[PDB]
C-alpha cells in the first residue's frame, strides 16, 4: 500500500524560513508535486512523474490527492498539517494568491468526509484576511449559531453591507435587538375620490364630467378612455343594484366606445378590458344600440386581442341569446381565420363537454372549420382520443367503478346507484374491442365480470340477498385480482396501449403548451416517445413525451378524470402577477420571478401539466441526504410514535407536547446543510439563498391571497440550478380547505421548522419580512384590477370542485367575494381592527408560525414536515 | 377504597396503597383512553375514549364490556355521572349533549348544539348542566327548556380550557389556556342565572389541564403543563396554599380523597403518585406503567 | 415454474412422481441467471428473498424425483455435474450391498442406471454470448430445429450479398410442422429422415434399438441432439449424453445433402 | 456549463471515485500539446 | 395455523390472570411461548391483543416455575431473522388456502344447484356447512388483512421494551431462573451480535484505563451472572462469554489491535470502532441502568465446541412431569415403604 517514504516531506511541511509570495508558491507546488509519491491509490501513484513534468493538471488533481493523503496520514502528523496550513493561511495576509483555493479544498473535504478539527473562528479570520467575504460570512454564521456575540453580529452586518445586502443587515440587526437586547382634471378626480367615497348620486356625475373634460382635452389618452368606461361601469352597477332599465342605455354605449378606444390605443395588456367588455355584453346583450355599437367597433378592434384573451370565450361558448351567439360565432370565425392553432384543444374540449347546447353551438364551428382545414380537426381528435383513454388508463374505469360503489354500499346500500354505475361500464365490450391492451384484459378477466353481470340480473329479477352477498364476494375477488398487481405497472408501452399513435407520425398540428404574444409561429410534431414513467399519487399519472419539429423533446405530466381547468385559469393570474412585478420598479430591482409552466386542458377528464426541467423536489431532496448518513427517513415520526401509539385518534391538546418533544429531540437543518453541500462555491450558495428566500416569500404571499393551501413537500419543488419553488395541484384555492371536513387548517401557508432553520440567522423577520412589505404594498396597489379579474369566475358552474341551485351557487360565490375582500383588507377577524400592511404582515407571520396553528392537521397534508 | 388509572399502555388498571402493587388490568387496545370515571357506589365504570362510552363491571373477573353506547362522530372528551345514576351524559368534539340510562336502556331524546364543548358539570339539582368551550364560552342547559339557553363569555375568543364546580353550590372556577382562571360566586336558589364573578387569577402562563376541587369548599387545586400542581385557598384569605413540582413529565388530570387532604397525581412519567397536601410529601408512588398515564379516577 | 425455490422444487418433483407410477418423466433445467454449478455436486436455486442462491444436492433432486429420467440441462458447465452424477450413482449401487444401507426412495434402485439425460457443453468453458445468436440455442436445437437451422445457414452462408439480410435476418419459413404438403412440414419430414439415416449407420444395433425404437419422445429428443452435435461444436460446445455416442455423429458425410436441401428451399423461397 | 471540474465529486461517493476522476481528466491528452509533451 | 385463534388466546389470558392451580399457570405461558416460535403474524396479533402485557405482568408471581416459563416465552418473542422471507412464505399458502376454499365453495354451490329441493335432507345438512365455509373464508381474509401491517420496527421496539423488564429478575430466588436467564442472554448475544462486539472493545479498554445504553446493562448483567454461587451456572456463563472472547480474538483485521490492548491486561481505530454502531442503528429503522455491582472479583480472560444460541431443556423437563403418577400418590408417601 504505502512504503516508508514520509521522511522527506517533513521539511516541505514545516519550513518557517520564507518571507516572499514567490517563495510561498514555490513551497506550495513543491509539496503538491511530492504529495503524489505517498498516495495509496493505484490511479495516483503512476501520475507522480506526469505531475512533475506538467503542472496545470495538478490544480484539478488537488482534491483527490489531498483526500488520499489525509486518510492515510497518522494522528500525530494531523496536527502537523493543521499548523502548517494555519501558518500558510496566516502568512502573506495582504495579497490573496492561492489561500482562497486552500479554503476551497478545506471546505470541499469539510462537506461530508470527516471535517478537519480547525477552529471555526480561525477559519473565519483566515477568510477575512484572504478577502473570501462569502466564506467568511458562512464561517461567521456558524460561529453565531454556536454562540451569539454582538461583535459577530456587527461582523455579519458589515459583510452584508459590503455584499450589498441591506435587507440581510437590517434583519440581522433586528434579530439581535429582539433576542440579545386633462391631467389637472384627472388629479382633481382622483383626489376627490380619495377624500370622499363613491356610491352616491353626485360623485359619479362629477367624476364623469371630469373624465369627459379630460377626454375632450386629450381624446387619445388611454387612461382617460378606460376611466370613463369604468365610471360608466360603476354607474351601471349601482343602477342594477337599485333595480330603471333606461338610464343604463345612456351609459352602455359610452363605456363600450371608451373600452374599444382604450383597447385600440394599448393592444398590450387588454386582458381586463376584454373580459370586462365580455361581461358587459353577457349582462346586457339585448340592447340594440349596444349591438350596433359593438358591430361598428368590430373594425376598430383587432383579432389579436381576442387571440391573447381566448380562454373565457371558450368558457362562455354557450350563449342564451341569438344575437350574442351570432356575434361570438363571427368573432371565433375571425379567430379561426387568424391563427386557429391556439384554440383547437379547447374546441374539442367543448365538443366532448356535457352541455348539449354547447355541442349544438359548436356544430357551426365544425362546419366553418371544414371549409378551411378538415385535416387539422380530424388529426386533432385522432390524437386527442388516445390521450384521454391513456390518461384514464383502462383498468381505472372499473377500478373506480368498484370502489365508489363499494364504499357507498357499505354506507347506505343503494342498489339502484350500483346499477347506474355498472350500466355504462359493460357497454364497450359488446360495442366492440378497440385496443390490444383492452384485448389483453378481455381474454384474461372477462368471465368474472360476465358472471357478476348475470348475478346482478338475478338480483334484479328475484331480490335475493344471499346471491347479492355472493356477488359482493366475487367483487372482492376481482378487486383483489386487480389491486394486487395494480402497483406493478411501472411503465406503459404505447405500441400495446395504442399503436395508432405511433402509426400517426410527422404530425402537422401545433405543439400543445405555452403560446407567444399575438400570433405564435406554428411548430409541428415529429413523433411520440412510446415509453412513459408512472408516478405514485393515488391516481398513477404518467410522463408524456413529444418529439417536436425542432428536434427537441417536450415533456409533460398527464392527469386524468379531472376538470383541472381551474389551474389554467389561475395560470393567467400568474401572468398578471408577473406583469405587475415587472411593472413595479422595486420588484424589478429586486429581480423577483415566478416561473409558470405550460399547462393545457386536454379534456374535462384529462390534462397536461408542465414539469419544470433541471430541478428536484423537496420530497426527494431529503432521501439521498439521509441515506448518505445512513439514518432513518421518518426518524422524528418514529421517535414520537415510540410513546404515541394513538397519535391520529387523539384530541386537540395532547398532540402539541409530543410534537414539541419530537422537534426538541430531532435536528431540523437537513435542507440547510444540503444546499451548502450541493452548492458549487460560496457565491453559488449566495445566489441559491437569495433565490430561495425571495421565491418562497413571493410564492407564499401569492398563495395567501389566492387561497392556495394543502401544500406539502411533495408539491414543493426546488430548482437544482437556482432554487425557485414550483407547486402542483392548485385545485385548492380561495381558502377551500377551511370548509372541507378533513382537518380544516389554521395556518394559511406552510412555513415549518425546516423552513425556519433553513432561513438565515436573521430569522423569519429579516429579509423575508422586508420582502413581505414590498409584496403587500405592490399587491395592495392594484386593488381594482384584481377584483375585476376575479369577478368573472364566481357564479359560473365550472368551478364547484373544492367548495361543494343557481341561487345557492350565486350566494356561495358572493360570500367567497366578501371573504376574500376581508382577507385582503385585514378585517377578516375583527371588525374594529382595520389593520394596515405592516400589522397584517406581523399578524400573518405570528398566526402562521404558531405551533398550535400547524399541529392540528390531517396526515394526508403531512403536517410534521 | 379503590382507584384506577389509564394511559398510553392501552391497559386500564386498579391500584391499592395497602399492598403497593396493581390488582387488576383490563386491555382496551383499540383506542387511547382520554378519561374515566367510577360510579359513586362502585357499581359500573365509564370512560371517555373514541366514539364509544362503555360500562365495565368492577366485581367481575375481567369480562367483555358489560355495556356500550355510541352516537358521537368525533372523539369523546369527558363523561358526567349522576348520584342516582339515572342519567349518563358525555362531552365530545361536537357539543351535542346526549343522555342515557342504566338498567335495560331505551332510546331517549338527543340534543344538538354547535360550539363543540370540552368539559361539562351537572348541578346538584340533577336538572341543569354547564358546559365549557374552547372559545371562552359557557353553555347553560336544562331539561325543562327545549331550545333556549344562556350565554356566558368570560373571555373573548380565548381557548377556555376547563372548569370546576362546588358540590356545596357556592363556587364556579374556570381554566384558560393562558393560565388564567375566573371564580364565580353563586348563592342559594341555584336554579337561576345569577353566577356573580368575583376575581381573576393568573395561576400559570402555559397550557393547563382539568381543575378539581373538593366537596368542602375550602381549596382550589389545579395542575398545569409545566410539572406544576398548585393549590390556593377559596374561602380563607385567598392566597396560595402549596405549589408542587419535581415530576419528570407534565402532570395530567388529578383526583382528591374524601377528607379533602390527599390528592393523586397522574402524569406521563410512567409513574403515578399520591400526596398528603398538609405535609406536601410523598405518601405513595405506584409504578409499572410501561408508557405514560393520562387519566385517573378515585372514589371512597 | 416461476423462478422457484427449494420448497417449490419439493412438490415440483413429488407431485408429478406421485402421479406417474413408472412412466418416464421429463425434467427441464434452464439456468442462465444462475451462477456456475458446483463441482462438489450442488445446483443453485433461488430463495424467496431474492438476495442469495441456496444449494440443492443431486441426491435431494433425485430423491424428490424417481427412477425413470429424461433430463435436459441448459447451464454453463454441465460436465462436473455429470462426472459427479456418475459418481453418486456408482456409490449408491456400491451401497446397494446394504449391510444397513437403504435410504428410503420413492422408486427402486434397480431402475436408476437406465434413465437418460443430456448436457450443454464439453467441460468448464464458456457459453455463447454474441448478439448474433439466440441465448438459449441449445433448447432452440431441442425444440425448434428447422427455423434455427435456416437462420444458422443464413448466417454461415458465404453468399451474404444480394440477399434480404446486432444483425439477424427476418426470415420466415411458411406453414406449420404437422401438415405434410406445406414446406415447413416437408422440411420436418426431410430432417427426420436425414437425422435417422445418420444414426442407424453410426450407432450399433442394440444402442439404436434402445434409443430410436422404444418411444417417440426420446426418439425426437435424440434426433434433435444430432443437430445440436452438429452446430454447437462450431461454437465450441461438445455435449455429453448418458451413453457415449461415437464421434462420427458430426463427420458423417451427408451434411453436404443438408446444405443442398437448404440451398434449394431458400432459393425457391426467394424466387417466390 | 461546468464552472469547476470538482462538481462531479458531489453526486457519487468517495471510495470508487478515485479512478474515475483520474481517467476523465487524462482522457484529454488527445489534443496536440499534451500529445507532444507526453509521448 | 389450526390452533391459533383469538378466542383461545383471550381465554388463555383470562386463565393466566386468574386460575388457582399453578400447573395451568405454567402450561398457558408455555403455550404462548410455543405459539410465538417463528410467526410474525402471530407476534403482531398477540402484541395488538395485549397478551405481551399480561405475560410481562406474570413475571412477578409466587412460584418460580411460571417465572421461568415467562422467561422462556420472552425468549421465543425475539422478532425473527428470516422475517422478510417468512412473511411471503406465509402469504403464499394463505393465498392458496383462500383459492382452494373458494373453489370448494363454488363446487358446493354447483352441487346445491341440482334443481332438487330435498327437504329435511342433504340440503338441510348443507346450509350449515355453507356458512361454516363462509366463516372460514372470512377468517382467512381477516388474517390476510392483518398481514400487510406487520411493522418489524414496532416488533423490535416491543422486544427491547421487554428486555429491560426481564433485567430486574437478576436478584431472583433459584438457580433455575438464573440458568434460564443466562440462556436467554446467550440467545440475545446470538441475535444482536455486533452491538456486543462494539461494546466489549470500549468496555474493556475503559477497564484498562459509547456506552450509556440499556444494552450496557445486559452486558454488565452477564458479568454479574458470571459470578453465580451455583456450580453449573458459572461454567454456563463462561461458555456464553467464550463466544465473545473467540470473536474479538481476531475480528478479521482487528486481531492486531486486540493483541496490542491485550498486553495491557497484565498491567483511526476509534473511527473504525465507531462506524459499526450506525450499521445496526439504521437497521433498527425509567432507564435506570444504575450499574451497581460489588466488584470484589474480576474476569480473567463439558462440550469442546460452542453453538452460540444455547439450548433450553426446560420444555423437556416440564414434559417429564407427565410421567410421574397423578391418580395415585408417588413413592415415599405411600402408607408403607422404605422411606415411610
Amino acid at each position: 500500500k504505502l512504503p516508508v517514504n514520509q521522511n522527506i516531506l517533513k521539511n516541505a511541511w514545516y519550513c518557517s524560513q520564507q518571507k516572499t509570495k514567490e517563495d510561498w508558491q514555490e513551497w506550495i507546488r513543491r509539496l503538491s508535486i511530492q504529495l503524489l509519491k505517498e498516495s495509496p491509490s493505484a490511479c495516483l501513484r503512476s501520475c507522480s512523474s506526469l505531475v512533475s513534468v506538467y503542472y496545470p493538471l495538478a490544480r484539478e488533481l488537488f482534491n483527490a490527492s489531498f483526500s488520499s493523503c489525509w486518510v492515510e496520514l497518522q494522528t500525530s502528523y494531523q496536527e502537523d498539517l493543521i499548523q502548517a496550513l494555519c501558518k500558510a493561511l496566516s502568512s502573506s495576509e495582504n495579497p490573496p494568491e492561492i489561500y482562497q483555493m486552500l479554503l476551497n479544498l478545506v471546505e470541499f473535504m469539510e462537506h461530508d468526509d470527516k471535517p478537519l478539527p480547525i477552529p471555526i473562528h480561525t477559519l473565519g479570520k483566515y477568510a477575512q484576511k484572504c478577502h473570501a467575504f462569502a466564506k467568511a460570512l458562512h464561517y461567521k454564521e456558524v460561529e453565531f449559531l454556536e454562540e451569539p456575540k454582538n461583535s459577530t453580529i456587527e461582523a455579519l452586518i458589515s459583510i452584508n453591507n459590503q455584499l450589498h445586502q441591506t435587507d440581510s443587515a437590517i434583519g440581522i440587526l433586528k434579530h439581535a435587538q429582539q433576542h440579545n437586547e386633462a391631467r389637472c382634471f384627472l388629479k382633481q378626480g382622483e383626489w376627490r375620490v380619495c377624500l370622499q367615497p363613491k356610491w352616491r348620486l353626485s360623485n359619479p356625475d362629477s367624476i364623469l364630467g371630469s373624465y369627459l373634460l379630460a377626454t375632450h382635452f386629450d381624446n387619445t389618452w388611454y387612461k382617460a378612455w378606460h376611466n370613463w368606461a369604468l365610471a360608466n361601469f360603476e354607474v351601471i352597477s349601482m343602477l342594477t343594484s337599485v333595480s330603471s332599465s333606461n338610464l343604463i342605455h345612456r351609459h352602455v354605449i359610452p363605456a363600450i366606445k371608451g373600452f374599444f378606444h382604450s383597447i385600440s390605443l394599448s393592444e398590450s395588456s387588454s386582458l381586463q378590458d376584454a373580459l370586462r367588455l365580455l361581461t358587459l355584453w353577457f349582462t346586457f346583450g339585448g340592447i340594440p344600440e349596444a349591438t350596433q355599437a359593438m358591430h361598428e367597433g368590430f373594425n376598430l378592434i383587432q383579432i389579436g386581442t381576442w387571440l391573447e384573451v381566448l380562454p373565457q370565450l371558450i368558457s362562455r361558448i354557450h350563449q342564451p341569446n341569438q344575437i350574442v351567439s351570432r356575434s361570438l360565432l363571427s368573432l371565433l370565425s375571425d379567430l379561426g381565420k387568424a391563427h386557429p392553432q391556439a384554440l383547437v384543444y379547447p374546441l374539442m374540449v367543448a365538443i366532448k363537454s356535457e352541455s348539449l347546447s354547447r355541442q349544438k353551438a359548436a356544430l357551426s364551428i365544425i362546419e366553418k372549420m371544414r371549409i378551411h382545414s378538415p385535416v387539422l380537426v380530424d388529426q386533432a381528435e385522432l390524437v386527442s382520443h388516445e390521450l384521454i383513454r391513456m390518461a384514464v388508463l383502462w383498468h381505472e374505469q372499473w377500478y373506480e367503478g368498484l370502489d365508489d360503489a363499494s364504499r357507498q354500499f357499505f354506507g347506505e346500500h343503494n342498489t339502484e346507484k350500483m346499477f347506474a354505475a355498472l350500466e355504462p361500464l359493460y357497454e364497450m365490450l359488446k360495442r366492440g374491442p378497440e385496443t390490444l391492451r383492452e384485448i389483453s384484459f378481455q381474454n384474461s378477466f372477462g368471465r368474472d365480470l360476465n358472471d357478476a353481470y348475470e348475478w346482478l340480473m338475478n338480483y334484479k329479477k328475484s331480490k335475493d340477498v344471499s346471491n347479492l352477498n355472493q356477488a359482493w364476494d366475487i367483487y372482492y375477488n376481482v378487486f383483489r385480482k386487480i389491486g394486487k398487481q395494480l402497483p406493478q405497472l411501472q411503465t406503459l408501452e404505447l405500441q400495446h396501449v395504442s399503436p395508432k399513435l405511433l402509426s400517426a407520425h410527422d404530425l402537422e398540428l401545433a405543439v400543445p403548451g405555452t403560446r407567444a404574444s399575438g400570433g405564435k409561429p406554428i411548430v409541428k410534431i415529429s413523433k411520440f416517445e412510446p415509453v412513459f414513467s408512472v408516478i405514485s399519487s393515488k391516481q398513477r399519472p404518467r410522463k408524456f413525451c413529444i418529439k417536436g419539429s425542432d428536434g427537441k423533446d417536450y415533456k409533460y405530466v398527464l392527469k386524468g378524470h379531472e376538470d383541472i381547468r381551474q389551474d389554467s385559469l389561475v395560470m393567467q393570474l400568474f401572468g398578471l402577477v408577473n406583469t405587475l412585478l415587472q411593472n413595479d420598479a422595486e420588484c424589478f430591482r429586486r429581480h423577483l420571478d415566478i416561473q409558470q409552466y405550460p399547462a393545457i386542458p386536454l379534456s374535462p377528464k384529462s390534462g397536461l401539466l408542465g414539469w419544470v426541467p433541471n430541478s428536484d423536489t423537496f420530497h426527494v431532496l431529503i432521501r439521498e441526504h439521509r441515506e448518505a448518513k445512513k439514518i432513518p427517513l421518518n426518524i422524528e415520526h418514529w421517535v414520537m410514535l415510540q410513546m404515541a401509539p394513538d397519535y391520529d385518534n387523539l384530541t386537540l391538546l395532547q398532540k402539541v407536547e409530543v410534537f414539541t418533544y419530537a422537534l426538541n429531540n430531532t435536528e431540523g437543518q437537513d435542507l440547510y446543510k444540503v444546499l451548502w453541500l450541493k452548492s458549487r462555491s460560496s457565491e453559488t450558495w449566495l445566489e441559491r439563498r437569495t433565490t430561495y428566500t425571495r421565491s418562497l416569500a413571493v410564492m407564499s404571499m401569492t398563495g395567501y391571497i389566492l387561497g392556495l393551501g394543502d401544500r406539502h413537500p411533495s408539491n414543493l419543488m426546488l430548482d437544482r440550478i437556482t432554487g425557485k419553488v414550483i407547486h402542483i395541484d392548485f385545485g385548492d384555492c380561495f381558502e377551500a380547505a377551511i370548509l372541507r371536513e378533513k382537518f380544516p387548517e389554521k395556518v394559511p401557508f406552510r412555513l415549518t421548522r425546516m423552513l425556519t432553520y433553513a432561513m438565515e440567522v436573521s430569522g423569519i423577520e429579516g429579509s423575508f419580512r422586508i420582502t413581505c412589505e414590498n409584496v403587500m404594498k405592490v399587491l395592495r396597489d392594484n386593488k381594482g384590477s384584481l377584483m375585476a379579474i376575479l369577478e368573472a369566475f364566481a357564479f359560473d358552474p365550472l368551478i364547484n370542485w373544492g367548495f361543494d341551485k343557481n341561487a345557492i351557487r350565486n350566494a356561495r360565490a358572493m360570500l367567497v367575494l366578501k371573504r376574500i375582500t376581508d382577507k385582503l383588507t385585514g378585517n377578516d377577524i375583527r371588525r374594529f381592527n382595520d389593520l394596515d400592511v405592516p400589522e397584517q404582515v406581523d399578524k400573518l407571520i405570528q398566526q402562521a408560525t404558531s405551533v398550535e396553528n400547524l399541529c392540528q392537521h390531517y396526515i394526508g397534508w403531512c403536517p410534521f414536515w | 377504597v379503590i382507584l384506577v388509572s389509564a394511559g398510553y399502555d392501552h391497559t386500564i388498571r386498579f391500584w391499592e396503597a395497602l399492598t403497593g402493587v396493581c390488582s387488576r388490568t383490563i386491555q382496551h387496545s383499540d383506542s387511547q383512553v382520554n378519561r374515566l370515571e367510577i360510579t359513586n357506589d362502585k357499581k359500573l365504570l365509564a370512560t371517555a375514549g373514541h366514539q364509544n362510552v362503555r360500562l365495565y363491571d368492577i366485581r367481575t373477573t375481567n369480562p367483555n364490556p358489560v355495556a356500550s353506547f355510541e352516537g358521537h362522530r368525533g372523539n369523546v372528551t369527558s363523561v358526567s355521572f349522576q348520584q342516582d345514576n339515572r342519567w349518563m351524559v358525555t362531552s365530545s368534539e361536537d357539543g351535542t349533549i346526549k343522555v342515557w340510562d342504566v338498567r335495560s336502556p331505551s332510546i331517549p331524546r338527543n340534543y344538538k348544539h354547535n360550539a363543540p364543548v370540552n368539559e361539562v358539570v351537572i348541578h346538584p339539582n340533577q336538572g341543569e348542566l354547564i358546559s365549557c368551550d374552547r372559545d371562552g364560552n359557557i353553555r347553560i342547559w336544562d331539561l325543562g327548556e327545549n331550545q333556549c339557553t344562556h350565554q356566558l363569555t368570560p373571555e373573548d375568543d380565548t381557548s377556555l380550557q376547563s372548569l370546576s364546580m362546588a358540590s356545596d353550590g357556592s363556587m364556579l372556577a374556570a381554566a384558560n389556556t393562558k393560565g388564567n382562571c375566573y371564580v364565580w360566586e353563586m348563592p342559594n336558589h341555584t336554579d337561576a342565572s345569577h353566577l356573580k364573578p368575583v376575581t381573576k387569577f393568573r395561576a400559570h402562563s402555559t397550557y393547563i389541564t382539568r381543575i378539581l376541587l373538593s366537596s368542602d369548599v375550602k381549596h382550589l387545586a389545579t395542575c398545569s403543563a409545566d410539572h406544576t400542581a398548585r393549590v390556593w385557598s377559596i374561602d380563607d384569605d385567598f392566597k396560595l396554599e402549596t405549589t408542587l413540582d419535581g415530576h419528570q413529565r407534565w402532570v395530567w388530570d388529578c383526583a382528591f380523597s374524601a377528607d379533602s387532604a390527599y390528592l393523586v397525581t397522574a402524569s406521563s412519567d410512567h409513574y403515578v403518585r399520591l400526596w398528603d397536601l398538609s405535609t406536601r410529601e410523598i405518601v405513595r408512588q405506584y409504578g409499572g406503567h410501561h408508557k405514560g398515564a393520562v387519566c385517573v379516577a378515585l372514589n371512597d | 415454474s416461476l423462478d422457484p425455490c427449494v420448497e417449490d422444487v419439493k412438490r415440483f418433483c413429488n407431485s408429478l412422481r406421485r402421479t406417474s407410477k413408472e412412466d418416464r418423466i421429463l425434467f427441464h433445467y434452464n439456468g442462465h441467471g444462475v451462477p456456475k454449478p458446483t463441482k462438489s455436486g450442488e445446483i443453485w436455486v433461488f430463495n424467496r428473498g431474492y438476495t442469495q442462491y441456496i444449494p440443492v444436492s443431486l441426491y435431494d433432486l433425485q430423491t424428490w424425483l424417481g427412477a425413470p429420467c429424461i433430463f435436459v440441462y441448459d447451464c454453463n458447465s454441465a460436465e462436473n455435474i455429470l462426472i459427479n452424477f456418475q459418481k453418486f450413482v456408482q456409490k449408491r449401487i456400491k451401497d446397494d450391498e446394504e449391510g444397513n444401507h437403504d435410504v428410503a426412495a420413492p422408486s427402486p434402485t434397480s431402475a436408476y442406471q437406465d434413465c437418460f439425460q443430456l448436457a450443454s457443453c464439453t467441460s468448464d468453458e464458456l457459453l455463447l454470448m454474441s448478439p448474433e445468436l439466440p441465448a438459449d440455442l441449445f433448447s432452440c436445437c431441442l425444440t425448434c430445429p428447422i427455423e434455427i437451422s435456416i437462420r444458422i445457414f443464413l448466417m454461415q452462408s458465404p453468399l451474404k450479398d444480394s440477399k434480404y439480410k446486432s444483425k439477424i435476418p427476418n426470415v420466415n419459413i411458411p406453414g406449420m410442422l404437422s401438415d405434410r404438403r406445406t414446406p415447413l412440414g416437408e422440411l420436418n419430414w426431410i430432417f427426420t429422415a436425414i437425422t435417422d439415416t445418420i444414426a442407424w449407420t453410426s450407432l450399433p444395433r442394440p444402442l439404436f434399438k434402445k434409443l430410436f425404437r422404444h418411444d417417440l419422445m426420446i426418439a425426437a429428443l435424440f434426433r434433435n441432439f444430432l443437430l445440436a452435435k452438429r452446430i454447437m461444436p462450431w461454437y465450441n460446445c461438445h455435449p455429453v449424453s448418458d451413453p457415449e455416442l461415437p464421434d462420427s455423429i458430426t463427420t458423417h458425410p451427408m451434411w453436404k445433402s443438408w446444405d443442398l436441401a437448404m440451398d434449394e428451399v431458400l432459393t425457391k423461397i426467394v424466387i417466390d | 456549463i461546468d464552472i469547476a471540474l470538482l462538481m462531479q465529486g458531489v453526486s457519487p461517493s468517495n471510495d470508487e471515485y478515485y479512478p474515475t476522476v483520474v481517467i476523465h481528466n487524462l482522457m484529454k491528452i488527445l489534443n496536440d500539446p499534451s500529445l507532444s509533451i507526453h509521448h | 395455523k389450526n390452533c391459533f385463534s383469538l378466542e383461545l388466546v383471550n381465554k388463555l389470558c383470562f386463565y393466566i390472570d386468574n386460575s388457582e392451580i399453578p400447573l395451568l399457570r405454567q402450561w398457558c405461558v408455555i403455550l404462548l411461548g410455543l405459539l410465538f416460535a417463528d410467526n410474525p403474524l402471530n407476534r403482531f396479533v398477540c402484541m395488538n391483543t395485549g397478551a405481551v402485557e399480561i405475560l410481562l405482568k406474570s413475571l412477578k408471581d409466587p412460584v418460580p416455575e411460571v417465572r421461568t416459563a415467562s422467561i422462556f416465552a420472552l425468549k421465543h418473542f425475539i422478532s425473527g431473522f428470516q422475517d422478510a422471507e417468512v412473511i411471503l412464505r406465509l402469504q403464499q399458502e394463505f393465498e392458496e388456502q383462500y383459492q382452494q376454499l373458494h373453489s370448494q365453495l363454488q363446487h358446493l354451490q354447483n352441487q346445491s344447484h341440482l334443481q332438487q329441493q330435498q327437504s329435511q335432507q342433504q340440503q338441510q345438512h348443507l346450509e350449515q356447512q355453507q356458512m361454516k365455509i363462509e366463516k372460514q373464508i372470512r377468517h382467512c381474509q381477516v388474517m390476510q388483512n392483518q398481514l400487510e401491517v406487520i411493522d418489524l420496527r414496532k416488533l423490535k421496539r416491543q422486544e427491547i421494551g421487554n428486555l429491560i423488564s426481564i433485567l430486574p429478575l437478576i436478584n431472583d430466588g433459584s438457580s433455575l431462573v438464573r440458568k434460564e436467564l443466562v440462556v436467554y442472554f446467550s440467545h440475545i448475544v446470538s441475535r444482536y451480535s455486533n452491538f456486543f462486539i462494539v461494546v466489549v472493545f470500549n468496555d474493556l479498554l475503559e477497564e484498562i484505563k459509547s456506552q450509556g445504553s440499556i444494552f450496557y446493562t445486559v452486558w454488565k448483567s452477564l458479568l454479574i451472572l458470571a459470578e453465580d454461587p451455583f456450580l453449573e451456572n458459572k461454567e454456563l456463563s463462561k461458555q456464553v462469554i467464550d463466544y465473545i472472547l473467540l470473536e474479538l480474538s481476531a475480528h478479521k483485521e482487528l486481531g492486531g489491535p486486540f493483541a496490542v490492548m491485550e498486553k495491557f491486561l497484565l498491567k483511526p481505530m476509534r473511527t473504525s470502532l465507531a462506524k459499526l454502531f450506525q450499521s445496526l442503528g439504521f437497521s433498527e429503522s425509567s432507564n435506570t441502568s444504575m450499574k451497581s455491582h460489588t466488584s470484589k472479583k474480576g474476569p480473567s480472560g463439558h462440550t469442546e465446541p460452542l453453538q452460540l444460541p444455547l439450548n433450553s431443556s426446560f420444555l423437556d423437563y416440564s414434559r417429564e412431569y407427565f410421567q410421574e403418577p397423578q391418580m395415585k400418590k408417588q413413592e415415599a408417601d405411600e402408607p408403607g415403604s422404605v422411606e415411610y
